[PDB]
């Protein structure tokens, strides 16, 4: 059958760069199809008989190459570009796709918004206790959060969930659930969220006292 | 043609060559 | 527009079949060249084909799930079926149908996919608790509920900029979670109504809180 080494396999450029995918087949093509996929969607057809532009696709995209060869180029990147990029054969059976390509837009630092939830009163009869932590559009996408309360330091009771890359500007988005059984909650007063982030000159704490 | 294409498709050939065949 | 809608279990336990469908239209199968293809994606793993369909009965399928694959068709219906045997909890991912031609041996339209896992573990539906705002962000958890995946919208989909819906976790229970948020004006608070739409196929469950101050 017929094997596809894509590369590179992930890709961080700014606005305005060019950027160039390879795609690799073990054996002899005739034509080489591109497919682009956003989070959670279905892929797109991008780019089909090599070097044909599928409708509703930007000039901006290209294809070129032959025999095992093939490449996908986009002229000048931009923000709705981000996604995971596939080349497909169907020349031999069976199909194949190619690992796939990663892009991210490379843009300006840029600061959390940080703001804080304590537990629903819908939640609290239930019998547990979710305290979430929210940092809105922030770049790069590194980002520390400790959990302290009563200026006590959490470990192994929280969970973080980054959002996928924004197709408009570019910023990423990460929530921190604190869980605690209702018990533990009741028992401390101050709960407090501590962020650090490139974008953040000093750590920046959200808080809240209990009730 | 429905019949050319179904001709097509029942040859011993490879994809590109059907592909080749059809679009042209 | 031709458009492909999949659909099939969201459970299924180990070395039980799997009974995908997909129903279309805007073309016909029974016309010349035409072409329908499956195709899934493992969790953090790329594309991989898995069989298709012509118009004249020729069908194909991928060596690798051998012989597992099982493929039809009912043009009076307009849709396709593929059965997949001996189900693995590596065959977890979600399952795409595609339209393919004759003129052109690509996917050129895709339905929108199906989500399958494979487990022993039963289902179970979310609970929606409220995130209440005190720009200010606002939001509902979507907590303990198997398996993935859910959707959710707000004011029925009518409020969507602004709007995050984070990627669910794995609690240590084996039980998945999630939040959606939303940024919106202070001062559109008490006075413009936010309603969160939860929706949980695998459960049948559908929930619509109302989020407030």
């Amino acid at each position: 059958d017929i094997q596809m080494t894509q590369s590179p396999s992930t890709l961080s450029a700014s606005v305005g760069d060019r950027v160039t995918i390879t795609c690799s087949a073990s054996s002899r093509v005739g034509y080489m199809h591109w497919y682009q996929q956003k989070p959670g969607k279905a892929p797109k057809l991008l780019i089909y008989d090599t070097s044909k532009l599928a409708s509703g696709v930007p000039s901006r995209f290209s294809g070129s190459g032959s025999g095992t060869e093939f490449t996908l180029t986009i002229s000048s990147l931009q923000p709705d570009d981000f996604a995971t990029y596939y080349c497909f054969q169907g020349s031999g059976y069976p199909f194949t796709f190619g690992g796939g390509t990663k892009v991210e837009i490379k843009r300006t630092v840029a600061a959390p918004s940080v703001f804080i939830f304590p537990p629903s009163d819908e939640q609290l009869k239930s019998g547990t206790a979710s305290v979430v932590c929210l940092l809105n559009n922030f770049y790069p996408r590194e980002a520390k959060v400790q959990w302290k309360v009563d200026n006590a330091l959490q470990s192994g009771n929280s969970q973080e969930s980054v959002t996928e890359q924004d197709s408009k500007d570019s910023t990423y988005s990460l929530s921190s659930t604190l869980t605690l059984s209702k018990a533990d909650y009741e028992k401390h007063k101050v709960y407090a969220c501590e962020v650090t982030h490139q974008g953040l000159s000093s750590p920046v704490t959200k808080s809240f006292n209990r009730g | 043609n429905s019949e050319l294409l179904s001709l097509i498709n029942d040859m011993p050939i490879t994809n590109d060559q059907k592909k080749l065949m059809s679009n042209n | 527009q031709v458009t492909l809608r999949e659909s099939g279990p969201a459970l299924v336990k180990p070395t039980q079949t799997l009974t995908l469908t997909c129903t279309f239209s805007g073309f016909s199968l029974s016309t010349a060249g035409m072409s329908v293809g499956w195709i899934r994606q493992p969790p953090g793993k790329a594309l991989e084909w898995l069989a298709d369909i012509w118009w004249d009965d020729k069908k194909h399928y991928n060596p690798s799930l051998k012989d597992r694959l099982t493929i039809s068709k009912d043009t009076s219906k307009n849709q396709v079926v593929l059965k997949v045997t001996n189900m693995d909890p590596a065959d977890t991912a979600t399952y795409y149908c595609a339209r393919d031609m004759i003129f052109n041996f690509y996917f050129d339209v895709w339905g929108q996919g199906t989500t399958v896992t494979v487990s022993s573990a039963s289902t179970k539906g979310p609970s929606v608790f409220p995130l209440a705002p005190s720009t200010a962000a606002l939001g509902c958890l979507v907590k303990d509920y198997f398996p993935e995946p859910v959707t959710v919208s707000w004011n029925s989909g009518a409020l969507t900029s602004g709007v995050h819906t984070f990627p669910a976790v794995l609690q240590s229970s084996g039980l998945y979670s999630l939040s959606s948020v939303v940024t919106v004006p202070s001062s559109s608070l008490g006075t413009q109504t936010y309603i969160c739409n939860v929706n949980h196929k695998p459960s049948n469950t559908k929930v619509d809180k109302k989020v407030e101050p």
